[PDB]
């Protein structure tokens, strides 16, 4: 859901 | 039925079906329902027919009264081409620019330096805008704690537009401080 | 002499040489200098090799008083990290999130939301930073009239690193007006 | 030389 937006953020982490 | 546009239309139809990297020619060919080497006389491989499709979206979108505003409208326009196609944006990547390409980027260049723009800036503020739209469009085309909870509900409901617009307006805003004499 | 580390290292080395599409592990293998399917034991293939190699650069590099030291030091050591290596932002996008990247996610919006930023402008603010330095590195790493010539004298002489600098700076600052209460 | 920097900024336009 938004759930990719926020591993797509986590990703860069 | 191989003229020029219906190549291209049925390339673009291709890629949503299938993504940059299932389309090849075999099977553009074969959608087409015409022979391997009968198509070849048309497109030598696979780069030649990216360029084109990334030039062919362009087109279509790139149709764009302060500075402030050409920025705006020209990142949006820019977004909305990649975001056309599945994969809009791995396709543009590596694209050779045209004539009319470098003709628009030494006109938007002239205005920007005419709104009293240093040359640099002018460059650094297209550069950014640039760059931060192709970096949005490619992460929205990829694929337990209470902040990331909030994050995702914010998300789910917005999609990534919000997000992106905001980002553009830091960023002209950020400019527009540069714009102002010292410091 | 497969102990992960040297797997690692030597597929990053092989990324140098041959970038993301020319490494396979058929050559991973072949420079290891050993049968393909004892390789295999220990990677199962092209996608889980990338996502260690991201994983690891990341490693090397995110080794990063106010947000606006945060934020920008961010930006940098991401963008070292993906400069680390031929191609190295290619191989970064489509990386699926560890364990301990979720708890720093939590952890940066923790910190930023107490600094009296919203959640959503929390988010808003990583989220385009994060787009803006994988936009201009991927950038770098691809492949007559006078304000054109100007600006290849310009960037001649500077590389990327000035602009990128710059973009950031223009970013933040715009957050910083977004930060001061209406309008 | 900064001539691919300025191709980058054209392919786009």
């Amino acid at each position: 859901e938004g759930l990719a937006r926020v591993a797509a953020l986590a990703r860069s982490r | 039925r191989l003229d020029k546009s219906k190549v291209i239309n049925s390339a673009l139809e291709l890629l949503n079906e299938v993504g940059i990297e299932g389309l090849t020619t075999r099977k553009l060919a074969q959608k087409l329902g015409v022979e391997q080497p009968t198509l070849y006389w048309h497109v030598k491989n696979k780069r030649a027919l990216l360029d084109a499709l990334a030039i062919e979206m362009l087109d279509r979108h790139h149709t764009h009264e302060s500075w402030q505003d050409f920025l705006r409208n020209n990142a949006k326009s820019f977004r909305n081409a990649l975001l056309s196609h599945r994969d809009g944006a791995k396709v543009h990547l590596g694209t050779r620019p045209t004539e009319k390409q470098y003709e628009t980027l030494e006109n938007q260049l002239a205005f920007l330096t005419q709104q009293g723009f240093s040359l640099e800036n002018a460059l650094y503020a297209l550069s950014a805008v640039g760059h931060f739209t192709l970096g949005s469009v490619l992460e929205d085309q990829e694929h337990m704690p209470p902040l990331l909870r909030q994050a995702i509900e914010l998300f789910d409901h917005q999609g990534a537009e919000p997000a992106f617009l905001h980002g553009l307006e830091s960023l002209i805003r950020g400019f527009e401080v540069q714009l102002t004499a010292l410091l």
